[PDB]
């Protein structure tokens, strides 16, 4: 009995007492992150409890013709509120994760969704969408913002991914028989210790309809997703002035 | 002095990667064995369902039993991970003494597995790796014969400059050693150990590894890193006896010392680039082909 | 310890003989910038200059940075107030005291004790980068050094107004440095036979 | 021998060894803020050692014919840096400090200075200058900024403030006999708990030439003075989002 | 230097950080493996030139090859290393021809041939090393023979008696005698070779020993440790410009 | 469990304000006589130099002696702080039959001590207090007699709209207790308490009492606050019985329970306003009067 | 407080109180020279302490346009004393040093010297200054006297040598907050055990300004600095008749 959560800021929250239980990671001890090799030897910091609370993003709908869609990691929040300009102004970042997402239908609706988390996913651009005409795709697919980015083809994800050949990630199911809500668990991986918050990409979501959305008409059209993420005991090293450069 | 407890809500224990978990080794374990039919309660593990693991409220096999199956095979020395090379054509390069394609008398080819992608592919299925490598370079006739000529290989190791004629300093390449080698003696065998500035190989990345900002001027740089590589390979005819054949090298491949992670799966579709995303979208075709009814073929 | 000249600028013969100065003038006094440079010291210039950037020339990784100090020749009632102050990478050229405030480092005063500690620790994620070629890719920002003034350059009267001094640097047990690579300048218009 | 700071941050700091010593404080000990009367009953927080650290703000010249300068506490660092930001959006601040003023005197100059701290002062303002004619002061003498405001009248401090009578603030000397550096010590005190950092103001530095600069002509004509100042183990409550309402 | 606090504050207003360490450096000398890739150098002996009216190349063994890679060793002054000769032949065109080849070494002491067939040749006290054009290329390890303790490059003195005059001024650098010898290269037999041959020289260092740290040159020689410069051309050992601030 | 120390540098012993010096308490203290000329070591410390306490490198005193004086003044009951009331002159007001200031034949005065600036000068020489306060009304004919009329004094609570007429709801004011007094009966005698909304009572203060972003039609409130004061006082004369003669009242005051802190200084000027900072600039006249010369008057 | 010396010969003599302090080498023990391995095998005998005594062998000027100057070791008394006629006389040499040089400024003068003793240097003589043309320096070059001899290029050292890279050396500092005189400690060093004191070269002094000299016009033009050495515990070997042949 330890799926719990305490959560009350700003105005609003979102809490459970009976939903659909908790995904474990790794059966595994807590811990802090690699000190003795970075490039400096200065001391590190622990900037605790300061400002890790949920504010949701996001409340993606799902339609009839829902084709796919995606964010980016941990780009979704890197530009916005304080920990926004913490992001900024700060070179190196790490932290744990409790993802939460909040996914009900009604006796009404039928179907599922297909979400899944792909860590260290390169990710599949439109580039000009033939690739064949150098006509390099623009700045508005690299830093779309809190929006998102439409994906354009499913069963290939933009990059030749068959579908049936997804089940490597944590792979969940919504639907009224199995979850009122998902929950996701992803520690902090990269093939090297530190780097910056603008050049390199982690990884970011994927969300395809695994059942298209049907039912009787006269019913709902479009069922909305909500999700919000509060990184849990972050740190920031490369502690610096408020300087880009 | 010890007044105020704010901070000793921490979690002292550091074992591996941030999160909140915990756990608790054991020192032995459990066993089971198999029975028949049978009402009772208290101890009954015979069946395994790798999900439920028991028997649900409505009763799933009430009208038929089932049988047994004994083991026979052995799983010792059934790993693929080093030895699953086998036979399969890797490639050729040729040194002519007359061409077009070469006017300066000798080849410099940057080293890689981005080689063929026919094979390359088959061990591109991972992204993160550590592994060794060996370089075999055999020489021989183009019409498939063997003359004794005199041919000898020069090293280029990372960072040196590239060749841009037959005379350049690269050949002095001073902290580089010399294998001694010649026609007669076997041909080339080359071990590479494992020298990435990172931990692995970047292939599957999004970044930007050079410094300033990110404009449309910088982006060749992905896959073809001018400077992070480990070098290439320069081949000429040193000496005042020049060759009066022309020549053809096969260059041979093979990996030691595997070591991998981060699964990635099948591809199905082309590349037209180095690690290029772009794909023929106009004539997609599946992985495997289909049949208007699954019933019969 | 390694004698560091910053700031040779001129490039005659004649001043070939007066390399160690540093701009000192009746100042505005205002907070003007005296001098910057970046904290890279394995690039080509007056900074490989150095035996230990010498050393760092041949080399293509790095692990940690460097430790500096700058000396001062006034007379017994000439002072000054300067300020030293470093900026690790990711931002663009400082403006004034409040990029030093954004900027941790130690506050400096020239009062007896002419040398001034600043130590640079491993400011460094990573340990080695993807690999490219010169171009374009100067995105890549290292850090930075910025040499204040605050009140003047002040003497009493009957003392000339004119103090320039060189700098100091050298390395700790943290910093390492290998991964040697074959010589890129050297001059030879004749081998000896 | 406690007379020793250790200061390290940006490019540039100033530490010293054989300064002029310190002025000691009430003879207290250390201690937290009272936390069990405020309006709300939420558990409080600790920002601990994340920001705080010396960056001179001005380096004030002293002239021969100089009238007067000050400051405001703390609208001196309430606009700029994290701690500009963290104080726009935080309602609630408090903090200890450690005044450290560098002031350096030649063989050739004479003279000294009156620095005066002066807690809970109400600001004597301009208010018009004569003020028998109803015009208000503008804003422009309310939130100068980073460069401070000048004085009118020395021996009344634009109030009525006899100088002589200045004596119940601690008082500091500035000459090459006495100093090459000042220190002063204040706690945080208040008449009220709870307060905006918009709304009220504390109080501000006094500088009043208490001797006249001299020299024989061929010297420096101007004297800087540095000044900079980092709250010790400042915490913060009232914690809400950037919201300024 | 100071390793404490002076009597004014250096860090009154601000603290500071710490850094942990993940980087070994057991195996980060280079005092030996310092050696990579480098062009070394070569020599010819065709059948019919100018050059060699004598069928025959005698060289003085030295390190002062190539002043372009061994400034990078000459570095130093005072030393104590192995040394390592490779020659390997080919042809001027670049191929191989089967010929007969084989090389006879040169002790130092022994008259400097002066014909094709010279008693320098029986060298009654050198070894014979059993090498042909099959064999592989020559491999000579030399050990320090030095007269005195290390090699002498940067040295101010007369290493010949009698009082120092303008006559006896050459032997900076080239000792006719304190050396440790040439090597002399030629085709023995009744066989004479019908193509012409090229080698090239191979040098590598081992047992390292160094003492006496000289720091860096900027400029260059016209002899042999020649202190002569090129005065009216000084550049500085790195490029300078109008500014600091900006490039 | 505890593994780091990171935290374990806190300081608890939380006594007083924040800061970061220590100090100790001692059981008992010293003591010290006096002496003659002597020159001697270990033990001296007859004399007392308030900052130095000892002799310097150079002798101050050693051309002559000194004396010495005895002690016979007491200073146990010398304190001011609530004793240091005399006589002086404090003010009145009128209530006419027939009159033009006062057209509504009752008069609500707003209490404060910002009475008459020439006495509470003297005791506005601080600014945080905290103290009781003593009102008495004393009523007489304005000629100077008395005469039986038939009066009663109705209280203002802080709060209560402002009586606007002589039948306001004002003179309810229900939760006011009422005083049993007459002219026969001793004039008023009302102690007032300490009720103010904050610790102190705010005349030095910088600030803004009303919420909202600060204008310029936002500044009369300096001093006059419409409801953070304590309320006012209204005067008439109840009943079917009017007063036949106009009467006079005198206002005194006095100050108990002294509690203080926050010297402030003297003032050597006017105002022109309640608080007003602003000062006659053009007349600004020195604290004393000095003389051509210090020698002679 | 071992920085004391008592020094009195001839009529005059130079001692310190309160100096700049001393610099060790090497931590280490005392020892005499090997014994047993020379091409003879006579005993060896011990000079002790019969002429070893300081006398100043030239106060050297500073000047606003100094250039640079040095000396030659030990060629500055190989030639003069009765130092002078036993090391002419005799073979072999061998004793350590004690180097004291005297340097003093005054408050009216600022500035600071480079002087730098630098072991084994094979010197960079004139050579004709560019030597292009086969013009062989004289003899009035290579044996100076009691003079000296200056140095043509300071940031090259007559040889290349750039001046940055001359902290090898045991590096001093000449500043009126530094020194009022300075101490330089060497021992005897060769490649090789024995040598004549008139074929080889052992090394010489340098010194070549750091700072230019500066001063305000009305002061002394020149300042001086004096030198003197005295070898302690000298040992000669090669006893022979006063031959020098």
């Amino acid at each position: 009995s330890d799926r719990v959560a305490q959560l009350t800021i700003g105005n609003s929250t979102i809490t459970t007492q009976e939903a659909a239980n908790i995904i474990v990671g790794y059966g595994e001890w807590p811990s802090y992150c690699s000190d003795s090799d970075a490039t400096a030897v200065d001391k590190p910091t622990r900037p605790d409890v300061s400002v890790n609370r949920f504010y949701t993003l996001d409340t993606k709908l799902w339609e009839k013709s829902s084709k796919g869609w995606y964010w980016k990691f941990p780009d979704v929040l890197t530009e916005t509120g304080v920990f926004g300009q913490n992001a900024q102004f700060h070179y190196l970042y790490r932290s744990g994760f409790c993802i939460h997402v909040q996914c009900n239908a009604s006796k009404f609706h039928q179907g599922a969704l297909l979400v899944a988390v792909l860590p260290e996913y390169v990710i599949g651009s439109v580039a000009g969408g033939t690739g064949t005409e150098d006509t390099h795709p623009p700045y508005k697919q690299t830093q779309p913002g809190a929006d998102g980015f439409e994906l354009q083809h499913p069963y290939v994800l933009d990059a030749g991914i068959p579908i049936s050949q997804l089940t490597v990630c944590p792979h969940q199911w919504i639907n009224l028989r199995t979850n009122n809500c998902a929950t996701i668990i992803v520690p902090y991986i990269n093939a090297l210790p530190f780097d910056s918050a603008l050049n390199h990409c982690n990884f970011g979501l994927l969300v395809v309809p695994i059942s298209p959305l049907d039912y009787d008409q006269g019913a709902t059209p479009v069922i909305p997703i909500t999700i919000t993420l509060a990184p849990m005991c972050s740190e920031f090293a490369g502690l610096r002035q408020a300087v880009t450069q | 002095g010890d007044r105020v407890a704010d901070v000793i809500e921490s979690s002292i224990g550091d074992s591996v990667s941030r999160a909140l978990t915990r756990a608790l080794p054991a020192p032995t374990g459990q066993d089971t064995q198999v029975s028949s039919h049978r009402l009772d309660t208290g101890k009954v593990p015979a069946l395994q369902a790798a999900e439920i693991g028991a028997s649900s409220n409505a009763s799933d096999e009430s009208m038929i039993e089932t049988r047994c199956v004994l083991n026979s095979h052995s799983t010792a020395e059934t790993t693929l991970d080093s030895f699953f090379s086998r036979a399969g054509l890797v490639g050729e390069i040729d040194l002519p003494l007359e061409g077009t394609t070469n006017p300066n008398g000798y080849a410099n080819w940057d080293i890689d597995i981005t080689g063929y992608a026919q094979m390359r592919r088959k061990v591109e299925l991972f992204t993160y790796m550590r592994f060794d490598a060996e370089f075999t370079f055999v020489a021989c006739t183009p019409t498939g014969q063997v003359v004794p000529q005199l041919l000898q290989y020069m090293f280029v190791p990372p960072g040196a400059p590239e060749p841009d004629s037959r005379e350049s300093l690269a050949w002095q390449t001073a902290t580089n050693p010399s294998v001694f080698v010649k026609l007669s003696d076997p041909p080339a065998q080359v071990s590479v150990p494992f020298m990435s500035p990172a931990s692995a190989y970047q292939w599957f990345y999004d970044g930007y590894p050079t410094f300033g900002e990110h404009k449309q001027e910088k982006d060749l740089e992905y896959g073809a890193c001018p400077n992070n590589m480990m070098g290439t390979f320069s081949v000429r005819t040193v000496g005042t006896s020049k060759s009066k054949y022309p020549l053809v090298i096969r260059i041979y491949m093979r990996m030691k010392h595997v070591r991998a992670w981060i699964p990635r799966p099948m591809r199905n579709q082309n590349y037209l680039f180095k690690a290029n995303p772009n794909y023929a979208g106009n004539f997609i075709k599946p992985t495997g082909a289909s049949r208007t009814a699954i019933t019969t073929l | 310890e390694t004698i560091l000249e910053v700031n040779n600028v001129p490039t005659n013969a004649t001043s070939l003989m007066e390399r160690l100065r540093f701009p000192v003038s009746a100042q505005a006094g205002k907070g003007e910038l005296c001098a910057v440079f970046r904290a890279d010291p394995g690039r080509s210039g007056p900074w490989q200059s150095t035996l230990l950037g010498q050393l760092c020339g041949y080399y293509t990784q790095w692990s940690g940075s460097l430790e500096v100090t700058f000396m001062f020749t006034g007379s017994f009632m000439a002072t000054g107030k300067m300020l030293i102050a470093y900026t690790p990478p990711g931002g663009p050229l400082p403006k004034d005291r409040a990029t030093a405030m954004l900027g941790t480092h130690v506050i400096w005063d020239f009062g007896l004790q002419s040398s001034v500690t600043l130590v640079i620790p491993w400011i460094s994620n990573t340990h080695y980068r993807a690999h490219a070629r010169d171009g374009v890719f100067d995105y890549y920002t290292t850090g930075l050094v910025s040499i204040w003034y605050q009140t003047n350059y002040v003497v009493p009267i009957g003392a000339p107004n004119t103090a320039y001094i060189i700098a100091l640097a050298a390395a700790q047990k943290n910093f390492t440095m290998k991964l040697c690579k074959d010589a890129s300048d050297i001059l030879q218009t004749g081998t000896i036979q």
